[PDB]
């Protein structure tokens, strides 16, 4: 029930401006206010700014004033946190949270700010055979590879199939470019019975692909 | 400008034995009725942070009695009577007491289990990847622990070194384990002047090395 949803992952040019959104639900908006923490890599999470979605009063970081723009929609239900003049520092996974409990905190929106041209993956079938076999379990998955910036959502049966799934952590390759593999684990029976799909998305490039893993 | 500072920081803690992480501010207090507003967070893989102790040593709603809270001015502690499986996560201390809400580093609790031998499975490249010019060979090793493990690749008999990506995933919550992905990447041209490709795994759950590999 009461949950925060926000917006999709965002690469950004440096000197331009990111506008990220967080949609309030099972809970009167107006009600409480809202807070903005971002965590860059490797750092302390740190204090955006806080706004109430009441009046639409706001207080910011001295670090985030004058750079930084709290707004809402009421009606929507959404507020909104605008960030201008985009730094390289500024490359984080940005969160709203609801005040009350600080709890909950929504899923959080990953902006990388980059020079670089976004690229969509292009998906691959880590297919089963005998070699990928050990007592009456084979392993499959999708290989995703060459994609620019993070992040890329992987998911198997839309979300049905959970259970052996090992979504790898993405690596950065000598092109710039990141790779990922998610795997999964079934039994060697269902292979020719079951269909094996691998939904992949990768949001900042509007790419979303269902690629069938078959064995051969 | 409140500097919170998180003391041990990678913390492996062996199931049902006890963990803390202490926390370092300058005076949290405020004037009414002197409330300390330290608070603790646990971020879990794949998930936001979720408070665990609020107001020094008050538990949020849902947080097992094994999650202790406690301290006086600048130093605090975070307790865990006995860790279970499921306490995986890094975790941060948070003071509220005078803007700018301000955050520890993070610590990251690793888990101490029983060595579990990984299963090995080798990927031999997807046709669809040899015709965009491009092979890439893929072993996975599931399910083991320490996450300490060797792969090498072997084309041809020749050991391969720098031409490999090896990735692993967060500790599991329900058993601990880890499962680990090496990608050879290989041109279609160096993939098609070789026949034999094998993968030789060590580890301290193998009394002797596991080589799965395979011919084109």
């Amino acid at each position: 029930q009461v949950q925060l949803v926000q917006s999709g992952a965002e690469v950004k040019k440096p000197g331009a401006s990111v506008k990220v959104s967080c949609k309030a639900s099972g809970y009167i908006f107006t009600s409480h206010p809202i807070h903005w923490v971002r965590q860059a890599p490797g750092q302390r999470p740190e204090w955006m700014g806080w706004i109430n979605a009441g009046n639409g009063n706001t207080k910011y970081s001295q670090k985030f004033q004058d750079r930084v723009n709290l707004t809402r929609d009421t009606s929507a239900s959404t507020v909104f946190m605008e960030l201008i003049n985009l730094r390289f520092e500024d490359t984080a996974i940005y969160y709203c949270i609801r005040e009350t409990k600080f709890d909950p905190w929504g899923q959080g929106t990953l902006v990388t700010v980059s020079s670089a041209s976004t690229k969509g993956p292009s998906v691959f079938p880590l297919a089963p055979s005998s070699k990928s076999t050990s007592g009456g379990t084979a392993a499959l998955g999708c290989l995703v590879k060459d994609y620019f910036p993070e992040p890329v959502t992987v998911s198997w049966n839309s979300g049905a199939l959970t259970s052996g799934v090992h979504t790898f952590p993405a690596v950065l390759q000598s092109s710039g470019l990141y790779s990922l593999s998610s795997v999964v684990t079934v039994p060697s029976s269902s292979l020719g019975t079951q269909t094996y799909i691998c939904n992949v998305n990768h949001k900042p490039s509007n790419t979303k692909v269902d690629k069938r893993v078959e064995p051969k | 400008e409140i500097v919170l500072t998180q003391s041990p920081l990678s913390l492996p803690v062996t199931l049902g034995q006890p963990a803390s992480i202490s926390c370092r501010s300058s005076q949290d207090l405020v004037y009414r009725d002197g409330i300390t507003y330290l608070n603790w967070f646990q971020q879990r893989p794949g998930q936001s942070p979720r408070r665990l102790i609020y107001k020094v040593s008050n538990r949020d709603s849902g947080v097992p009695d094994r999650f202790s809270g406690s301290g006086s001015g600048t130093d605090f502690t975070l307790r865990i009577s006995r860790v279970e499986a499921e306490d995986i996560g890094v975790y941060y201390c948070m003071q509220g007491t005078h803007w700018p809400i301000t955050f520890g580093q993070g610590t990251r609790l690793e888990i101490k289990r029983t060595v579990a031998a990984p299963s090995v499975f080798i990927f031999p490249p997807s046709d669809e990847q040899l015709k965009s010019g491009t092979a890439s060979v893929v072993c996975l090793l599931n399910n083991f622990y320490p996450r300490e493990a060797k792969v090498q690749w072997k084309v041809d008999n020749a050991l391969q070194s720098g031409n490999s990506q090896e990735s692993v995933t967060e500790q599991d919550s329900k058993d601990s384990t880890y499962s680990l992905s090496s990608t050879l990447t290989l041109s279609k041209a160096d993939y098609e002047k070789h026949k034999v490709y094998a993968c030789e795994v060590t580890h301290q759950g193998l009394s002797s090395p596991v080589t799965k590999s395979f011919n084109r």
